[PDB]
């Protein structure tokens, strides 16, 4: 399946996931479009973050849902 | 009655001035 993964400034990326990828294999995905480190990154669904160790089963994420991605760099 | 932020979907609390996610202020 495919799902949608919206950044803050507005802009959708999709991504080829399955059912069975970890949270932590997403942001991974993310990382190979985007070019950003997986712990610098948070992804919201349902209002909630989404935590590295579940999968999207788990979640419930389905074909063509949509994640919220915000990125937060380390301040020290 | 959590209120969620208008940038992000992320649900915060009502004491919160601030989402702490994405770092967005309160709505009107
Ligand atoms: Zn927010």
């Amino acid at each position: 399946m495919q799902i949608f993964v919206k950044t803050l400034t507005g802009r959708t990326i999709t991504l080829e996931v399955e059912p069975s990828d970890t949270i932590e294999n997403v942001k991974a995905k993310i990382q190979d479009k985007e070019g950003i480190p997986p712990d610098q990154q948070r992804l919201i669904f349902a209002g909630k973050q989404l935590e590295d160790g579940r999968t999207l089963s788990d979640y419930n994420i389905q074909k063509e849902s949509t994640l919220h991605l915000v990125l937060r760099l380390r301040g020290g | 009655i959590k209120w969620a932020c208008e940038y992000c979907t992320y649900e915060n609390w009502p004491s919160a001035i601030k989402c702490t996610m994405c770092r967005a202020q309160r709505p009107s």
